[PDB]
């Protein structure tokens, strides 16, 4: 089958200062551990399957956001 | 595999069956050439000379090993030759001793 | 072996604050420098190879008593670990530590009139690599701020780009440049993993190779053995 | 008397003096490896159509990720290997490069910085001296064959003397026509056209006869202590690059057509001996800058 | 040489055990062809990867295989999205760096880069294994390095109030055996510059 | 079948090999080398042998290419010179030239 | 009394014999005690670079 | 090579290496150059006293 | 050591010691012997068949 993605994974957050001097917009693609001593790609390739099922792209997709949308 | 020296012999029967010929084939075929003898390799083209092509231990005594192998690829047989085996170069990691 | 270990311009200064004159000087007559001479390096070569004798060897060399000696002493110690043979220095001058000789005004030596293209040939400048550059310098810069003779180190400097480009960045008489100045000047030190017992052609290179593989056992073994002299006496 | 001497023989300028100690040797040595890896990653990259290969070999080599944008310099790792290198070819080179980055660079990979595990032949004649009498005139063209043009203008036959040095080996000798050459107190042979000679056994002589002129090519062989990564192929394209390069443009140095003038031109000095050893660690550093430099071009 | 053929044994053993764990990687199919001669489904797929070793098959590149090969050079190129760098500084206080000022952090643990020169001369660089094994870093310390050749995990919570920017733990244990940096958690204010309190602080 | 079961099961024969080697001093095999023989085999149990070819594993063995277990046995090997040493020495002291 | 470097010395009436063996056992065992610095040298050449 | 190995370490401080000439290191070194020193004055001194 | 030395038995037939200088052994001593008799006619050729 191929499935329909209705929203689109923006991933971010705003975090602004109590009395509103500083705010920043931060993107948070999660916490990944890297071991050392060992080779960086073979755990990049783990790492790359869970970060897109985290995004929702690992099966065939296409994306329908045409209808989210107001006037 | 470990010791050069030692060696690899047989005995078969008077008459032979299928199963020394099978006992004589699987020797030639996975064992160093080095740990069987020219004196074991005749013996071993000799009971399978005997069983392959009609013919007894008394015909076939006094028959070179060349003869032997020109019998039996013409009757059809291509196992008449010995192979050698190839040496794996082996280290041990030194610890406390020298190593070796 | 400490001096050559201190690798901050605050634990040089340190240490020479601490370490009387006596400790630059050395006892022994040795031989006279600036000699074509041919040692025996038989890891190599079967022929004697060919050197020349300098005032950084590492071995103490003969000098003359007027102040260009003492002061030649000095940097010498700091460079290379070991002094000159200055014959009769005295016990008033031999109490004094090294920092006083070369920063202050209450040790009775005219340290002015001082040429430093003179000293820096004859403690062969060009041999020294970057970190006895930059000891040199300090010595010189010390030298000249307490003698009003800042102009003249601007002049030397100057005429030398290669020592321009590592000057120490301190002025003696601030604090502040002490503190946050970030050069490296340990000539030894405790290195990863370790060094092979093996010779170098050069007497410099071989001297200085030997005070790198006695400072692992130097550093482990000297508390105790200069302890047992220390006790029950009094220092000069 | 007329003396006639080698071009690429005359006053050898003195070479450095730092970073020849054991840490610095196996900073070259590392260096070397490295720069090898860097051309063969490259070379993977280009086969099997991925760019994590050059990626693992750039991260080593200069500490940092490759970027788009960015240039590929190679990181710190080739600034102090051509601040190394102008430091070996001159005495008065600054050699600004502390010890602490020599350390630090010598702990990337496991090699020892020995020097003298092996050993090349370097095919340079030295002619240190060609004493001609009056009335013949000697000219001496060429380094790696050295061709001697001499004619005698005189009534009667010349003796002219051949100095080779105490360094080469063996020097093969190739006259144009046949030519008699004998050593010092020894009789005259009959001629002939070769002649093969050990430099050490004193100064030849060589009769010129009156006519027409007589050229002799030289051929020498001298056979110096290198390491083992040593390739002569390597060490001369990155002679060339390095000039090239300005990294040798200091006041009051000679210049060489190659990199066996130099060795040789620094052997011959008052005290060759001691600047042999450190041409040869500028030769290993050399080999590593054109084999970083063809990988990583400015 | 009998050290690559224990190799070859123990890592093909792995990729076996690994294969066939949970799901197997292969269908029911090929174990039904590669049983019929009568060894179980394990050995006759092991014998089946021993004899495609050095092969020049071509394999078509699949649309997942380009996807995860994005994600791949994306983690390794841009390692701060993910929560892992290459290299830390570690500095005495007194010691002024500069800093990323664009956010209004008090005392900003970030740089735009780390610095190449501090008070006109070069950062001393130190790799992690050669500062493990150092018994003399009180002294190096002092001055100051940077620490390269690992990677580093780190986290952050920037906090709306204002405080002191300090870290969950201290920076390094030292052990009898080796030395090493405690995990790096930062808790980052931003910044009133007329708090004298938090100032001297 | 003897083919077949011969490749897949090659890979653990040459690792024991190379695990028995491992646990001789080098002083050990060099006497060995002296020595010599020959060893015979029923032609049963050499058929039976290669057709019923039972595969060693020896995965847990290893801790990445560390033997545990024979790195241990080669090191007695020493206490047992030190000890030789010893006990030749005191004897020879205590009991000095003998005579029968 | 003590000697030089801080070891106790016993003066006492024995036996010819008796103080040539018991002395000579001693110097026997002293030569294999050393200090634990010494010890480690020796250690370190026996182990590998790192 | 048990005996020499033992011996040359202590000399040494180093063991023996396959494909380098043993010639005895840094005790070699010394020695041979004190050796010249004690001949002739004209003879520099090279070894520290460390 | 480990790769030299094993090639180096291939080579040589021998597992070198220490002292004594590696230099090839049969196979060495064989190769420039023979070298030598492609040479000239004159030179000796004394390398046995076996």
């Amino acid at each position: 089958e191929l499935i329909k993605v209705p929203t689109i994974p923006h991933n971010l957050v705003l975090i602004q200062s109590d009395n509103g001097k500083h705010a920043l917009i931060k993107e948070d693609l999660g916490q990944w551990p890297v071991e050392t001593g060992i080779s960086l790609v073979n755990q990049a390739g783990v790492f790359a399957v869970q970060l897109a099922n985290k995004l929702g792209i690992d099966k065939p997709f296409v994306l329908d956001a045409g209808s989210n949308y107001f006037t | 595999c470990m010791f050069k020296q030692f060696r690899i012999g047989m005995t078969y029967a008077l008459d032979p069956n299928i199963m020394d010929v099978a006992a004589a084939t699987c020797m030639l075929l996975f064992r160093p050439a080095q740990s069987i003898s020219d004196e074991q390799y005749r013996y071993c083209l000799q009971t399978m000379a005997v069983f392959l092509t009609n013919t007894t231990y008394d015909i076939v005594n006094n028959d070179t090993i060349d003869v032997l192998k020109m019998k039996l690829r013409n009757q059809g047989w291509p196992f008449v030759e010995r192979y050698n085996a190839v040496e794996i170069d082996m280290s041990v990691e030194p610890l406390r001793s020298p190593g070796q | 072996m400490d001096v050559l270990s201190k690798g901050s311009l605050k634990e040089l200064l340190a240490h020479l604050e601490k370490t009387p004159l006596e400790e630059a000087i050395s006892y022994r007559i040795g031989t006279v420098p600036y000699q074509n001479v041919l040692i025996s390096r038989n890891e190599y070569y079967n022929q004697l190879y060919p050197d020349t004798t300098s005032l950084i060897d590492g071995v103490s060399r003969e000098g003359q008593r007027n102040v260009n000696g003492l002061i030649m002493s000095i940097i010498s110690y700091v460079v290379s670990g070991s002094g000159h043979y200055i014959p009769n220095i005295g016990f008033m001058l031999l109490r004094r530590s090294i920092l006083d000789i070369l920063t202050k005004h209450d040790t009775g030596l005219v340290t002015n009139n001082l040429n430093y293209g003179i000293i820096a040939r004859n403690l062969t400048v060009s041999k020294m690599n970057c970190e006895q550059r930059k000891r040199m310098l300090i010595c010189f810069k010390l030298l000249a701020y307490k003698d009003g003779n800042q102009n003249d180190y601007e002049i030397y400097l100057n005429q030398n780009i290669p020592l321009k480009q590592i000057a120490p960045n301190f002025i003696p008489g601030d604090m502040r440049t002490v503190i946050h100045n970030q050069d490296q000047l340990a000539i030894v030190g405790i290195p990863a993993y370790r060094l092979t017992q093996s010779t170098e052609l050069s007497i410099r290179d071989d001297n200085a190779k030997s005070y790198k593989l006695g400072y692992v056992d130097w550093y482990n073994s000297n508390s105790f053995l200069r302890e047992r002299s220390e006790f029950n006496l009094i220092r000069l | 008397a007329n003396r006639a001497t080698s071009a690429f023989l005359d006053n050898p300028h003195p070479v450095g003096v730092n970073y020849v100690d054991e840490g610095s040797r196996q900073f070259v040595a590392v260096a070397e490896l490295l720069a090898s890896k860097l051309i063969d990653s490259s070379r993977e990259s280009d086969e099997s159509n991925s760019d994590v290969p050059f990626v693992q070999a750039y991260s080593k080599f200069a500490d940092d990720n490759p970027r788009h944008l960015r240039v590929k310099t190679g990181g710190k790792m080739a600034n102090a290997l051509t601040n190394v290198i102008r430091s070996y070819y001159s005495i008065n080179a600054p050699a600004i490069v502390p010890q602490v980055e020599i350390d630090r660079l010598a702990s990337k990979a496991t090699v020892s910085g020995d020097m003298y595990n092996s050993y090349a032949i370097f095919n340079s004649v030295p002619i240190v001296e060609v004493l001609s009498p009056a009335r013949t005139t000697v000219s001496i063209v060429g380094s790696d064959r050295a061709d001697v043009t001499m004619l005698n203008t005189g009534a009667g036959a010349a003796n002219i003397t051949f100095n080779f040095g105490q360094i080469a080996e063996t020097v093969i000798l190739k006259g144009s026509v046949p030519f008699q050459l004998a050593r010092l107190n020894q009789p005259m042979p009959a001629a002939r056209f070769t002649y093969k000679l050990r430099p050490l056994d004193g100064p030849f002589i060589v009769v010129l006869p009156v006519g027409n002129p007589l050229v002799i090519s030289a051929t020498a062989a001298t056979r110096i202590q290198v390491p083992l990564a040593f390739n002569k192929a390597l060490v001369e394209s990155g002679f060339q690059t390095a000039m090239n390069d300005g990294l040798f443009d200091i006041q009051n140095v000679n210049y060489y057509s190659s990199f066996d003038e130099f060795i040789i031109s620094q052997y011959h000095a008052q005290d060759g001996i001691n600047r042999v050893s450190t041409c040869v660690i500028l030769g290993l550093a050399l080999q590593a800058y054109d084999q970083m430099r063809r990988a990583l071009p400015v | 040489t009998s050290g690559s053929i224990i190799n070859h044994a123990n890592n093909l053993n792995k990729v076996i055990n690994h294969v066939f764990a949970d799901k197997p990687l292969i269908s029911e199919t090929m174990l039904k062809i590669l049983t019929i001669d009568g060894t179980t489904g394990k050995d006759g797929y092991r014998n089946w990867l021993d004899k495609l070793v050095g092969h020049n098959y071509p394999v078509y590149v699949e649309p997942v295989v380009n996807i995860m090969n994005f994600i791949s050079a994306r983690f390794v190129a841009d390692s701060s999205y993910f929560g892992y760098t290459n290299e830390i500084m570690i500095m005495p206080n007194h010691i002024n760096v500069p800093v990323d000022d664009r956010f209004g952090f008090r005392d900003s643990p970030f740089c735009t880069s780390l610095p190449r020169t501090i008070m006109g001369n070069d950062v001393r660089r130190i790799s992690y294994n050669v500062f493990s094994m150092m018994e003399d870093i009180d002294d190096v310390i002092s001055e100051g390095f940077i620490l390269y050749d690992a990677y580093f995990n780190f986290s952050y919570d920037i906090m709306t109030t204002d405080g002191v920017t300090r870290l969950k733990e201290d920076i390094l244990i030292v052990t009898d055996t080796g030395n090493d940096i405690k995990p790096i958690h930062f808790y980052i204010y931003f910044e009133n510059r007329n708090d004298k309190k938090l100032r001297y602080e | 079948a003897c083919r077949d079961k011969t490749s897949a099961n090659w890979r653990g024969y040459s690792v024991l090999v190379s695990r028995y080697r491992s646990l001789i001093p080098n002083e050990l095999f060099e006497s060995l080398r002296n020595i010599s023989g020959e060893y015979n085999i029923n032609p049963q149990d050499e058929h039976s042998f290669f057709f019923a070819l039972a595969q060693i594993n020896a995965d847990d063995e290893f801790i990445g290419a560390i033997d545990k277990e024979s790195a241990e046995y080669l090191d007695e090997y020493a206490t047992l010179a030190r000890d030789i040493s010893n006990s030749l020495t005191l004897v020879k002291a205590a009991f000095g030239p003998l005579e029968r | 009394y003590p000697d030089a470097d801080g070891n106790d010395v016993s003066i006492i009436f024995s036996g010819a014999m008796s103080h040539a063996i018991f002395t000579y056992a001693q110097s026997q065992w002293n030569k294999n005690i050393i200090k634990l610095d010494d010890y480690i040298r020796e250690i370190t050449l026996t182990v590998p670079k790192q």
